[PDB]
């Protein structure tokens, strides 16, 4: 059991969950700077 | 607020950033303005929602 710490000091499956949500939130915000063929991208 | 063209909404507070001596405002990651410099007093102010 003592050898277990040496193998740690693996958790990529846990970091992937964090990454996938961070990437969807970074993309969702960036999609606000798009004109989609309009004259501008700002409603004011 | 409007700072010489920069139009926005938010709370203005004293910052702790240091711009270069030619830069007016800063942006955060994802490219949204988060700090400006007052044209008259030359002080950096954060913009929080």
């Amino acid at each position: 059991i003592g050898k277990i710490q040496d193998s740690l000091s693996a958790l990529g499956k846990l970091q992937d969950v964090v990454n996938h949500n961070a990437q969807a939130l970074n993309t969702l915000v960036k999609q606000l700077s798009s004109k989609f063929g309009a004259i501008s991208s700002v409603l004011n | 607020f409007n700072f010489n063209g920069l139009t926005g909404t938010g709370v203005l507070t004293e910052s702790n950033k240091k711009f270069l001596p030619f830069q007016q405002f800063g942006r955060d990651i994802a490219d949204t303005t988060d700090a400006v410099r007052d044209p008259q007093t030359l002080e950096i102010l954060d913009i929080t929602p």
